[PDB]
């Protein structure tokens, strides 16, 4: 029943990193552009058992 | 105060319940804001019950009354 | 006193299952609400203390004095509440079918008693 | 004490169609722009709280207050739009489709949970009725 | 403890932090 | 409050009771008639 | 209250 | 009369209608050189607001004007 | 009769959804008819009115070249609601005609 | 007055004219 | 002590 | 606690456990990095038969949680952070398709599962009215 | 007795 | 040992290599 709010955390950023991309690719003729980097991190859920 | 007067509260409260949950029923099929179909469920749901438990006391008052009026004298 | 203490094992069976039901109806309710930690009763070790020493209520807002463990939760959860839908629903159905086997015990004990009152 | 498990489902009952009103709600106006004062609209959820009086052991759910949701509001570069900012930064509410969609199925699946749990409850009501005969 | 099993002590809050 | 566990369990006790009262005097009162039918 | 729910009719009428 | 929830979505499904008919309205208009009379086409649009609602916490959407 | 005077109330709500029911999808019916008014009743003042029909325009909301002002959105959710409400009605009167026979019954 | 709502008179024709009258 | 239900408080929070 | 009840929750349990590690798992395989610094290694879960006082047959208890030892994926990126003296980031070797195929079959046992759960439950409803 | 269910045990390994 | 029937010994431990040996 909470496997659908990992799957909904995994679909929301990876709309974040969609944003991030084409945020980076609205700006290709920026003059002295810096792209930004985007990494999915991994948090653990810290419980007792498994 | 009395046998005859509590079956009479307890037929009165009865009858006081159901007619609020029809009453709030009447009223949400009326379309009048801000009554929820959930407790209109609920209400029918409790006053069914109710009037189950009601029919349940008749039926063994009744059986008791029967087996008394048996009694040998 | 006789017919009272031949019936009262499996009415106060039956009021405990009552009382457990109501536990696990909380916490099915409380499943989405975060950091609430799902709670649920020993049956049987409740069920003799409450034979032993009689019924009783901590105020009478009123509630049992029954002993509100906690469960122990299967995974993590990000939200903090340790109620699993699965234990939750099995254990709901297994105290439906136990509270109708109580109610079954009682009502054919009741009715095996009207049979000898039966002339 | 069957009959508690009445008050129980349905504050479950209410709380979760509150809810999923609410969701509704955020989802319907991700797009808008303006509110009835000229605010832009701000995300809302509830809160849910265990519906137990001081002394009571377990009780329902219950919704005790709705609050800004807390996220930056989304910005959109449009100086042209009648409402705009100083520098044209329209303002647009910070609603996380994905997130409410989400909620909306939670809210259903538990709602109908607690439909299942009245039932049952109501069927052992009538047997218990139906004790000695 | 044995998970499913029956514990009189409760679960200590649990933590996903991102950073240690 | 007083549940349906409760109310139905007491509820059937007095029932059986009352049956087990009536059944004893019937039978003591078929006795003392049977005694005082008779022909000395 | 301050909240109507889902399955109330339109507050707004 | 509607449920809350079903004016809340129908009120939804109604405003992004009257978007979605601006839009095609705009596109259809877009080598317009001039208009009924002899003026030029202008671009409309919508403006989405929140049905205040006596609620307010849940509200669904309105369009005041093009 | 009394029996009547009970039921009077879901029977008159029923047959009313019902007969909107029908006007509802006489307008889904007529949507691509130029020139048909979308014709709507008022459930409340009607029901009053029985308890104690004419039939209301519905205000267009888009302008559409043929006179048709039949919105699909507005009236697909119109009918859901009132297949929702007819339902709910059946099920009220079948609880409270259940209800009298459980009373009989014995 | 709001879109959707109800009212007791036929909405007057739309008629789009092509050029001014 | 409850807190807002769904994906407000299933979504990784900031540290403080 | 019913024999029959208690295998089938526990084979929910089981199979739930099993269906949020595949999620997980499907979540992150494209992570870099964790809390700590090291790269997210992939978990699956490890079935054991509860079957303690009831012979050789019994319900199905998730005995562990581990990382998987396929060997980690490595990508050439020097400018990150996390690049070693060799510039090899490690990323995590999750298997798409066997993930994917996890989850719907513990789908599938799920539901078997609670069929089964429910024929039971059914038929202690009938037995409860013998001779009757 | 067991081991990892699924993806992991039906999959070809070497020898060892 | 027809499939679908019971046996009283237990079935062989299957092995799948990869190489021959």
């Amino acid at each position: 029943d909470h496997a659908i709010y990992t799957a909904m955390g995994a679909a929301s950023q990876t709309l974040n990193q969609q944003a991030v991309t084409a945020s980076n690719l609205a700006n290709a003729s920026t003059p002295g552009f810096r792209a930004q980097l985007n990494a999915l991190r991994a948090v653990p859920v810290d419980g007792l058992s498994l | 105060v009395s046998f005859a007067g509590q079956l009479h509260a307890a037929l009165d409260r009865i009858s006081d319940r159901q007619a609020a949950a029809r009453v709030q029923a009447e009223k949400f099929t009326l379309g009048e804001p801000g009554i929820a179909l959930n407790d209109v469920m609920a209400d029918m749901q409790k006053a069914s019950v109710s009037m189950q438990m009601g029919i349940q006391v008749r039926n063994k008052l009744v059986a008791a009354y029967q087996e008394v009026m048996s009694m040998q004298v | 006193d006789r017919l009272d203490a031949a019936l009262r094992f499996q009415q106060e069976a039956l009021n405990l299952r009552a009382q457990r039901q109501e536990i696990l109806a909380a916490n099915i309710a409380n499943a989405d609400t975060p950091g609430y930690q799902a709670r649920d009763i020993d049956f049987a070790s409740e069920l003799k203390k409450v034979m032993v020493r009689g019924r009783e209520e901590t105020g009478g807002v009123s509630s049992p004095a029954v002993d509100l463990l906690y469960r122990v939760p299967d995974q993590p959860s990000l939200d903090g509440n340790t109620v699993d839908m699965d234990r939750e629903r099995t254990q709901f159905a297994d105290n439906s079918l136990k509270y109708q086997m109580g109610l079954t015990v009682l009502g054919s004990q009741l009715k095996g008693m009207m049979n000898v009152l039966q002339g | 004490a069957l009959l508690n498990i009445f008050d129980i489902a349905g504050s479950a009952l209410a709380a979760q169609s509150k809810r999923l009103n609410v969701a509704a709600s955020n989802l319907a106006n991700a797009d808008s722009v303006t509110g009835p004062d000229g605010q832009p609209y701000r995300a809302k959820q509830v809160v849910f709280q265990v519906d137990a009086a001081p002394g009571q052991a377990t009780g329902g759910v219950k919704v005790a207050s709705v609050i800004e949701s807390q996220a930056p509001e989304k910005l959109v570069y449009e100086p042209g739009n009648p409402l705009a900012d100083a520098n044209g930064y329209v303002k647009m509410p910070n609603v996380d489709v994905v997130g409410e969609m989400v909620n909306t199925m939670s809210a259903s699946r538990s709602y109908q949970a607690n439909i299942e749990v009245l039932n049952t409850v109501k069927s052992m009501m009538l047997k218990t009725l139906t004790l000695g005969q | 403890g044995v998970p499913g099993a029956l514990s009189n002590q409760p679960a200590p809050p649990n933590e996903a932090p991102i950073a240690t």
